[PDB]
RNA sequence: AGGACCGAACCGACUAAUGUUGAAAAAUUAGCGGAUGACUUGUGGCUGGGGGUGAAAGGCCAAUCAAACCGGGAGAUAGCU
RNA sequence: GCUCGCCGGAAGACCAAGGGUUCCUGUCCAACGUUAAUCGGGGCAGGGUGAGUCGACCCCUAAGGCGAGGCCGAAAGGCGUAGUCGAUGGGAAACAGGUUAAUAUUCCUGUACUUGGUGUUACUGCGAAGGGGGGACGGAGAAGGCUAUGUUGGCCGGGCGACGGUUGUCCCGGUUUAAGCGUGUAGGCUGGUUUUCCAGGCAAAUCCGGAAAAUCAAGGCUGAGGCGUGAUGACGAGGCACUACGGUGCUGAAGCAACAAAUGCCCUGCUUCCAGGAAAAGCCUCUAAGCAUCAGGUAACAUCAAAUCGUACCCCAAACCGACACAGGUGGUCAGGUAGAGAAUACCAAGGCGCUUGAGAGAACUCGGGUGAAGGAACUAGGCAAAAUGGUGCCGUAACUUCGGGAGAAGGCACGCUGAUAUGUAGGUGAGGUCCCUCGCGGAUGGAGCUGAAAUCAGUCGAAGAUACCAGCUGGCUGCAACUGUUUAUUAAAAACACAGCACUGUGCAAACACGAAAGUGGACGUAUACGGUGUGACGCCUGCCCGGUGCCGGAAGGUUAAUU
RNA sequence: AAUUCCUUGUCGGGUAAGUUCCGACCUGCACGAAUGGCGUAAUGAUGGCCAGGCUGUCUCCACCCGAGACUCAGUGAAAUUGAACUCGCUGUGAGAUGCAGUGUACCCGCGGCAAGACGGAAAGACCCCGUGAACCUUUACUAUAGCUUGACACUGAACAU
């Protein structure tokens, strides 16, 4: 749910928060835990690769099940959890076996939902089976891009990818991007939609808010000197050049993808 | 006012210690010099 | 509940005087701002010079910064004193 | 030695870091000390640092470092696996008293505790680099129960007053006692017990997890404090023989209660919120490979071992960082009294100091302050500086507004002391007694004693009762930026930088992009409701016209066009 | 107007008097809509302006309390310095203690003031000069990392047109 914080001061006059009290209020599944070292945007050479990247909360890694190769395992949803790693929640299910693992959320599982994975499952949300069993048309998440892999498409807080046509060994897809690309049809996907609509309508309201998560501030680079940025600085507010990014590049319409390895699953870029 | 020398101990043995001299070729390069040189104290060490 | 309020510790440095061969190579005195947070602090670690880091001032990188320091090319060159 | 003054959330006390003999005693006064110096953190000599329990080492790991092979790279070398290091974190155990010129939780006295080795005896399924449990974790808030601690009374000892009174409701001092062991309370958490079965925990498993039955509700775990014991002891105000007036033997009374009360403990709890909150080992269990009238395991007893290194002293400073015996800087712990909301402030206790040139004089002028006739910003670039406001309670409070604010708006009134209501009230605390019981650190009733506001009325003193320190000037119009924040350490704190919000654009994951000759790493153990870049900068109403230029994104007929041939 | 040169624009408000301020006017030298336009409550050690209170800020300073200054004893610096027996004036040489003429002036301290010694301090920073640097900019020149195009190599097999 998407409730406004009340201005009782500033910083809060422009919060808004997405409650959802189906979360459960507890510590997570401690064996599917792992630690989760902040980096600040440095890589192995101690060098800041990825800027605007530090500080925010501890954060703990959830071990989440993107395979979903527990074939013919009846299983049951325990509860939902907040999962600070993604946008997506995610759900604690209990196999037929005795095996706890973590899920994504789709838009309508609940505590007491029954799922199940492979080639026979049937056709509900949650279920995961390869594209080519799904019929045509159906929406789905968690999509694999390769057999066996793991899913790595639609995992965001609510995506969601249909499948257009089956041309055979290959199932085209029309992701969130507008992109229509084919994959194989023997990939996993789940059935639904990550269930969190109402992640994109929350507004964090204060510069701190934007801290919490690790994100640092960001210096335009007009406001920069020539000598640490294009944009550089003038007397005054000039910015007479074309725009660009740090180590000169337009990045205002100038397309940088140069991949070109498989550039064959694509059919259509976007928009 | 703060100044720039703080001393910590082992700051300073790890930062230009023997061990850490001899870890690297230019450290080692370093302690020739100074033997070289004769210097009663090769290093920092105590 | 709050980057909420008043206000010590703590962190800052807006005004004035003093000091300016100072008590001090930036401080003292009287006021002043924040003071549950984008806060502050101890210990240790990482990023190295056309590079780092920078809520961006060309700021900071050992009292040194529009290219640190130490040694070397080196007795650079100086139609100038 | 007697006074005086100063600090007393330190200018006291104990440490880390750092220093490295500055510690104690004797001796010396050239130099060092901003003066003298008999003195010293100075010179010289001697003495001083005692640990199974404190810390380090050690076991375990975080960031990160190194890194057998390995991948990569002209060489140097880079990254990294298995591993191995790395505290600022986790992991067994000691308290009180006494004692030295200088050390002590280290020595002595008393009383305890922990982890291992060996051996004996009894009962025995033991075993890992593996599995599971545990260790194990956030912010804020809220009380309740306690203790440290303090006040008063009682008790004990002493005192009868340099000047009026002081045998009493008077004065001074003391009234201290630990770990450990036993008890397991306030309170917190959890439903237990037994059988059967199972696609899971890399194989196994009696353990964990899961499923289905049966049977009882009382089981267990955690847990401050109190009480008992420790303790017929120790300590103890003051005395008595010694007593170089430097100090030691022996003796040594009371040693209780009530109330108040923490920021400490219960609490790694409870409630609540979103930003969703280390790891590993020790420890508790599980079995496998194996070993089985062995070996090993459990408990008791006995015995042995617990090494090595640090331990002086300073440590908000004269001993550390600042060239100085330098108005500087430096993390943690302890937290008395009166007033007070308070760790502010004032005055004090314990304790520590008067800051290493003094002595006179009482000019100008400078510095730091006090007061001021009449006027009251006439000063000046500018109310700079100064003056002023300042507390609690009640009443009252505008435009405007995003309906939260504005607001402590503005403004007004009352504040001391004494008595009475009430020989101390409301409230808090709670004894004895009585009753109940699964009799217990229990419940009910009970109200002694102690503690104790606030208000009303009356009276009363002063010029002044928030009398000291402490402690908002207020209001009106307007530019800029929404706001809290950030910045030129050392002349600029701002209208600049951030900012939430908005938009364009790139990016389909071996992502774009960045650091790297490369390997690889970050982005991200993320996946378009994501991430990078750019501009704008809360919010409200809006964001018009122009694609010739430049850039970017598409296009295909032709023209022109490199190596090559 | 943080933008207006002319300019203290004009009118009104506020003051006895207002180059600032506030409200309108529009002749916008040279505003203008995300290098955003116009509003905007709250906020601000932010800029400008006006009031009440308040006062030594001032008319115009006076007195007083302390620390220096002053004297005595002890200890004991510094910048500077060609050498000095180191006066005024007018003139001279381009702003004279030192030259000319002339005036004045016994020798030497101490406490004060700061007009001069073009006073001390820093081989002027402004300005110009050097076929001097350094960083920065770009459709200056010449190169180049990166990005991108094709040929050949790693690189083969048949089939159809």
């Amino acid at each position: 749910a998407v409730v406004k914080c009340k201005p009782t001061s500033p910083g809060r006059r422009h919060v808004v928060k997405v409650v959802n009290p189906e979360l459960h209020k507890g510590k997570p599944f401690a064996p599917l835990l792992e630690k989760n070292s902040k980096s600040g945007g440095r890589n192995n050479n101690g060098r800041i690769t990825t800027r605007h990247i530090g500080g925010g909360h501890k954060q703990a890694y959830r071990i989440v099940d993107f395979k979903r190769n527990k074939d013919g395992i009846p299983a049951v949803v325990e509860r939902l959890e907040y999962d600070p790693n993604r946008s997506a929640n995610i759900a604690l299910v209990l196999y037929k076996d005795g095996e706890r693992r973590y899920i994504l959320a789709p838009k309508g599982l609940k505590a007491g939902d029954q799922i199940q994975s492979g080639v026979d499952a049937a056709i509900k949300p949650g279920n995961t089976l390869p594209m080519r069993n799904i019929p045509v048309g159906s929406t789905v998440h968690n999509v694999e891009m390769k057999p066996g892999k793991g899913g790595q498409l639609a995992r965001s807080a609510g995506t969601y990818v249909q499948i257009v046509a089956r041309d055979g060994a290959y199932v085209t897809l029309r992701l969130r991007s507008g992109e229509m690309r084919k994959v194989e049809a023997d990939c996993r996907a789940t059935l639904g939609e990550v269930g969190n609509a109402e992640h994109m309508l929350r507004v964090l309201g204060k510069a701190g808010a934007a801290r919490w998560r690790g994100v640092r501030p960001t210096v335009r680079g007009t406001a920069m000197n020539p000598v640490d940025h294009p944009h550089g600085g003038g007397e005054g507010r000039n910015f007479g050049k074309h725009p660009v990014t740090p180590w000169g590049v337009q990045t205002k319409g100038k397309k940088t993808r140069s991949n070109k390895r498989t550039d064959k699953f694509i059919v259509r870029r976007r928009s | 006012m703060k100044r720039t020398f703080q001393p910590s101990v082992l700051k300073r043995n790890r930062s230009h210690g023997f061990r850490a001299r001899m870890a690297t070729k230019n450290g080692r390069q370093v302690l020739a010099r100074r033997r070289a040189k004769g210097r009663a104290r090769l290093t920092v060490s105590k």
